[PDB]
RNA sequence: CUCUUAAGGUAGCCAAAUGCCUCGUCAUCUAAUUAGUGACGCGCAUGAAUGGAUUAACGAGAUUCCCACUGUCCCUAUCUA
RNA sequence: AGGAUAGUGGCCUACCAUGGUUUCAACGGGUAACGGGGAAUAAGGGUUCGAUUCCGGAGAGGGAGCCUGAGAAACGGCUACCACAUCCAAGGAAGGCAGCAGGCGCGCAAAUUACCCAAUCCUAAUUCAGGGAGGUAGUGACAAUAAAUAACGAUACAGGGCCCAUUCGGGUCUUGUAAUUGGAAUGAGUACAAUGUAAAUACCUUAACGAGGAACAAUUGGAGGGCAAGUCUGGUGCCAGCAGCCGCGGUAAUUCCAGCUCCAAUAGCGUAUAUUAAAGUUGUUGCAGUUAAAAAGCUCGUAGUUGAACUUUGGGCCCGGUUGGCC
RNA sequence: GGACUUUUACUUUGAAAAAAUUAGAGUGUUCAAAGCAGGCGUAUUGCUCGAAUAUAUUAGCAUGGAAUAAUAGAAUAGGAC
RNA sequence: GAGAAUUUGGACAAACUUGGUCAUUUAGAGGAACUAAAAGUCGUAACAAGGUUUCCGUAGGUGAACCUGCGGAAGGAUCAU
RNA sequence: CAAUUUU
């Protein structure tokens, strides 16, 4: 037909064909090579808790503005460096200095979103206070 | 975690974030520190530490109402804004960096209230639009310059501009 | 350790999730029967779409074979048998044509308002959770119930449990002394 | 970049909104009352269709 | 652009057998190294057949380190001609 | 050929020979690789998992050797070495929780020092003993299944099914509206007796007390499009913030923060990560290769794949076999 | 029992493919997920049906067909009864 | 005859030392890239024939894009004597 | 034939 022969005892020639072009896939690579922990600051999964050393704030790109406020945290486990971002109105000054604090990742495999560079994470709960709770506050602040 | 529990780890032992960016333990005496900062590196840590005398608050203050004005010297093409500056009393900081009156005010309300008891007028709200750092720093400007040639930008690039270099 | 329990759960949301004229089918078909959420229009969906699944493959199969005969004319015994499909669509394939209110016409709830008995669809849901009618002479609570052919000529009210008689409601216990010593002594 | 978000601008747009007192209403139905409530608002009742049909409108 | 009296250190290289200031500064080696090494370079005063940069083999060439070996030392004793 | 085994054999030794696998992918390396029955997904063909309710293999800190015994290379048996490690009078002894509980450390991550042989089996010298095997509980929004959060009216108002007329609207009912009310009904409860059970709790029953919105109180998202729903109003004005994507915000934002209203799912609801369908964006069934990414510069060539055709048809006769038909 | 039929692929049937789970008959766990039970006689010391069925790839194991895809003996006749 | 210590020789060899090889992680003074944000400073090579037609190999120079030599090709500015 | 910028 195109190449692609169809023999009827050709099994290997099509099963060989099969995954040395299947190398070119965006995602199996980062499957069976194991590349999803060699990097990108999990364990290929969800979250880790961090400790905030300080924090800082950017500036985005054009066509957008109003400086976004993330925080500077180093992670438990492998001591990598890569931020956060804080996304309320507010609560940079409920998440305070030198807390634990739980990450989570933007959805889009890392790579951070249009506006946000260098960011790759998201907090959910700083010091398990559940900041939700706190930015509606439908909370108190337990102890931090 | 190993000093959240040495905090319950003694009913007297209070042990928190110094405000200059260091941790501070506090003992009753001088060989209780040493009985437990051994007892960080036993049992707790197992790191060892420094143990540093703690740093303090520096903050200084203007001095009578700076007489001396002299000249400032920017220059990026055009550009001429500078200044002098005078201080304010200790009762109307007392007055600010408690939560008597601080910025989300009324205008009237801190413009007249500035001239109940503080010795100052009533003319100190179309002469600011507020403070800061935090809202709270006690760093006020007043608006004594001429009329202006529509400079909306200098409320919110000087507020902006204020905290630097005031830190 | 002692067995795995073995379960499903038997409801499957579409897969176009949400939009208009999906959306205005359900609400005037589960709105005038008055229903729970769409937690039971779709588990009768879902049940009615795994037996179509069932069907159209030995409907595929040919007759005078086991399975289209054997089982075949066993769920079109048992369509008739639970009071859904008539007397007259012994054929295979009216089955597949068979669609809503014909699972929901042989729930309690909705056949009780049709023997008069009930004055409404949602009186019928106060009619059946209250502890109110049996059906033979065992009581039940629950609307989704998919009568099977028999009880319908034995249907009531409860053998107690007033509008039913036995014991004279007690709200009237509430409405005895306040009855007793309210209207006179 | 190094440290310029001023934590002085912070949410200030949740500091300098007015905040009223939430109203207080009478209770809405639930369970299947309330999908009863809303049967008869789409082809009982349908109050100003505009041309073919409107659901909420918004006084104009 | 600019001036001496013509053109102003290019590719390379270094405290090097050329660098007083000098025991320059940094990392390594050892308990300790003004000696080594590998980097820096506005180099008192490097540099292109007054040849620059490398380089296998070789050297009674200069130099630092490591392994084995020992009266070089601790700490000397003894014997023979 | 001998040893040794419980027993064949390079399983080990003596001698002799030079072989054995391999582009149908040997050998080496990786595995966040215990294998399978099996899960999740679902036109067909699949893809990704499967440590774990069963089967079988391995291990009892790490290796090694061991006597007893039918059966151990046992580890709730032993000896030695390492790495841990616990006591003490310093002289010496003492071990192995990846059995059940409970702790530590790690981590994003996971219960109770609970009771009982009463069930189901096993064990012995054996109908009686025993078993953290196992079972009953406790914590338990891992996943699932049934379905509370209310009827049903009257009144009055407004509309039209509806027979009428200039009805100044009279009638039937209808549908919505209202805190103007009504007399009904019941578990969510509480809690005698009973039942259950090794025992007791809890349900299935069931005394007697127990409902008028506020109390016997439903939330999680969302409202420019995709994407169902607010050109409603106040605050902010490239700030604050939002937004998975596109974009919103620069003095009324239909995207921001609130108040109302509405849309959604609903006792569950969003988020985060890895996945499968969607993806005919991996393609055998089913891709593309002039210009969008791509056809070797061209020609030999063993593989391997694929390879012209023809080698006994046509019958006739008999026999019974099934199904749909027959005035 | 002698005897030896070129050698396979394919395909029909049967056997096998632990069982639960996936299907699927039956069966009012008050319904359902589920379980595999039950159902009725005199209640004068009892009658009885069940606990189905199917898929379970490939590798084998026997079992018919000879189209389809290959395969071999009579060129020097050391051919054949 | 039983028989404890002791004891010769073989195998099993835990543990240990030295040499390699391979894999896995990891510290390291400094060097040389690359990406991003538009505010820039020198120019304007590219898009028109971009004003010297343009592109590919290749060799040489060149603050910078670049330029130039050769053999090609039209993806051109000619489907034509 | 001289010819290069233009937020």
């Amino acid at each position: 037909g195109k190449g692609k022969p169809r023999g009827l005892n050709s099994a290997r020639k099509l099963r060989v064909h099969r995954r040395n072009n299947r190398w070119a896939e965006n995602n199996y690579k980062k499957r069976l090579l194991g590349t999803a922990f060699k990097s990108s600051p999990f364990g290929g999964s969800s979250h880790a808790k961090g400790i905030v050393l300080e924090k800082l704030g950017i500036e985005s790109k054009q066509p957008n503005s109003a400086i976004r406020k993330c925080v500077r945290v180093q992670l438990i486990k492998n001591g990598k460096k890569v931020t956060a971002f804080v996304p309320n109105d507010g609560c940079l000054n409920f998440v305070d200095e030198n807390d634990e604090v739980l990450l989570a990742g933007f959805g889009r495999k890392g790579k951070a979103k249009g506006d946000i560079p260098g960011v790759r994470f998201k907090v959910v709960k700083v010091s398990g206070v559940s900041l939700l709770a706190l930015w509606k506050e439908k909370k108190e602040k337990p102890r931090s | 975690e190993g000093l959240k529990r040495l905090s319950k780890s003694d009913p007297c032992v209070l042990t928190y974030m110094s405000e200059s960016g260091e941790h501070i333990v506090a003992g009753t005496g001088e060989l209780h520190l040493e009985i437990c900062l051994q007892d960080l590196e036993h049992d707790h840590a197992g790191v060892p530490l420094k143990i540093s005398p703690p740093v303090v608050a520096y903050r200084e203050t203007v001095e009578s109402e700076s007489s001396q004005t002299a000249l400032s010297k920017s220059p990026n093409k055009h550009n001429r804004i500078y200044l002098k500056a005078e201080p304010i009393d200790e009762e109307v900081s007392l007055a600010i960096e408690n939560g008597i009156i601080n910025p989300r005010d009324d205008f009237k309300a801190r413009a007249r209230i500035m001239a109940d008891d503080y010795g100052w007028d009533v003319t100190d709200a179309r002469k600011i639009w507020c403070f800061g750092p935090d809202g709270n720093g006690p760093n006020l400007v007043i608006d004594q310059t001429k009329a202006v040639q529509y400079l909306h930008e200098i409320k919110d690039s000087v507020v902006a501009a204020f905290q630097w270099a005031t830190k | 350790p002692r067995a795995p329990r073995t379960y499903s759960k038997t409801y499957s949301t579409p897969k176009r999730p949400y939009e208009s004229s999906r959306l205005d089918a359900e609400l005037k078909l589960a709105g005038e029967f008055g229903l729970k959420n769409k937690k039971e229009i779709y588990r009768i969906s879902f049940q009615l779409s795994k037996i179509r699944r069932a069907a159209r493959d030995l409907l595929t199969r040919d007759e005078k074979d086991p399975k289209r005969l054997f089982e075949g004319n066993a769920l079109i015994r048992r369509l008739v048998r639970v009071g859904v499909l008539s007397e007259d669509k012994k054929k295979l394939d009216y089955v597949l044509a068979l669609k809503v209110e014909d699972f929901l016409e042989r729930r309690l709830q909705t056949q009780v308002y049709k023997l008069g008995l009930a004055k409404s669809v949602h009186h019928a849901r106060v009619l059946i959770t209250q502890r109110h009618i049996a059906v033979g002479k065992q009581i039940v609570n629950i609307p989704s119930f998919m009568v099977r052919l028999d009880s319908e000529k034995h249907i009531d009210f409860a053998p107690t449990s007033p509008f039913g008689g036995a014991r004279p409601g007690r709200v009237a216990r509430r409405n005895a002394a306040r009855k007793a010593e309210a209207s006179g002594e | 970049a190094k440290v310029h978000g001023s934590l002085a601008r912070a949410g200030k747009v949740k500091s300098q909104t007015p905040k009223v007192e939430k109203t207080e209403k009478p209770k809405k139905p639930k369970g299947r009352a309330y999908k009863r409530l809303l049967y008869t608002r789409r082809f009982v009742n349908v109050t100003l269709v505009n041309g073919k049909r409107r659901m909420n409108p918004g006084p104009s």
